[PDB]
């Protein structure tokens, strides 16, 4: 899930 | 007052949900202006109320304190009982049964969305009302509704993390909290937390077997591209 760790780590 | 310090600090995190309503209705009226069905106009509005519990998620005190890996594991254990536990809670604060109110804060009659709706999610509806009748005979409150979604948050049935001592702690503060802000606030309802707690496995149970039917139904090729609800689903 590279949207969910995206948008954790921004 | 009578509040626990804990308590407040959770409710620090909660978000200007006017804002968030205001802005999640602008998304959607910009969108449909550039054919949607009930059932994908719900994916989307359920779309945006992930981005806003990602928001609130990575807002919370311990969870930032996490490595992004546990982070992303409590998230995708916890994203629909999430998402039912905010439903549910928004139709108790409206009271309004016959109706259900959406993340955008509007009003539908019950009648004409569950005419829309297969067997399946109409259960899941009832079974989520029922709830939201029991709560509201109890009185469930803002600060009990935070403190649920804490504890849901921060399960204690998730595997392979790092850091598990700190869910652990923050479920004991948490629940201790709860416990003794329902007791002291409500000696009215003696076991009330107990009744609290029991409601939590039949969100669980809801949710977890609407999120198969949302898995199934985007298999299927009818759930519109929903960015992160589909990649939630996914994995
Ligand atoms: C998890 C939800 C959901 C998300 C996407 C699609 C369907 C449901 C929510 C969770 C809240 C969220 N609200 S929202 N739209 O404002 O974000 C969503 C609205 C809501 C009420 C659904 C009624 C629509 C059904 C008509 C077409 C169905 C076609 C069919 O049967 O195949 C949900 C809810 C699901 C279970 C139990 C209790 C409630």
């Amino acid at each position: 899930n590279a949207l969910l760790r995206y948008l954790l780590d921004k | 007052a009578s509040i626990p310090h804990l308590i407040l600090e959770l409710l620090k995190c909660e978000p200007d949900e006017p804002q968030v309503q205001a802005k999640i209705m602008a998304y959607l009226q910009q969108e449909q202006a550039n054919k949607l069905s009930t059932f994908g106009l719900m994916c989307k509005m359920a779309d945006q109320t992930l981005f806003s519990i990602v928001e609130w998620a990575r807002s919370s005190i311990f969870f930032r304190e996490l490595k992004v890996d546990d982070q992303m594991k409590l998230l995708q254990n916890c994203w629909s009982e999430l998402l039912i536990l905010d439903h549910i809670y928004r139709q108790v604060v409206h009271g309004k049964e016959g109706s259900i109110f959406l993340v955008t804060g509007q009003q539908v009659d019950y009648s004409i969305i569950a005419s829309q709706a297969g067997a399946t999610l109409n259960n899941l509806m009832s079974h989520a009302q029922e709830l939201v009748a029991k709560l509201r005979s109890l009185q469930f409150d803002q600060r009990e509704f935070v403190c649920l979604k804490f504890l849901v948050l921060f399960s204690l049935d998730v595997k392979n993390l790092e850091n598990f001592q700190l869910v652990e702690g923050v479920q004991e503060q948490v629940n201790a909290a709860l416990l003794d802000y329902t007791m002291c606030n409500y000696p009215q309802q003696t076991e009330k937390f107990g009744q609290l707690l029991l409601r939590l496995p039949e969100i669980r149970a809801i949710s977890m077997q609407a999120e198969e039917y949302l898995y199934y139904k985007h298999l299927n090729g009818d759930v519109p591209y929903n960015n992160l609800l589909i990649e939630m689903l996914h994995a």
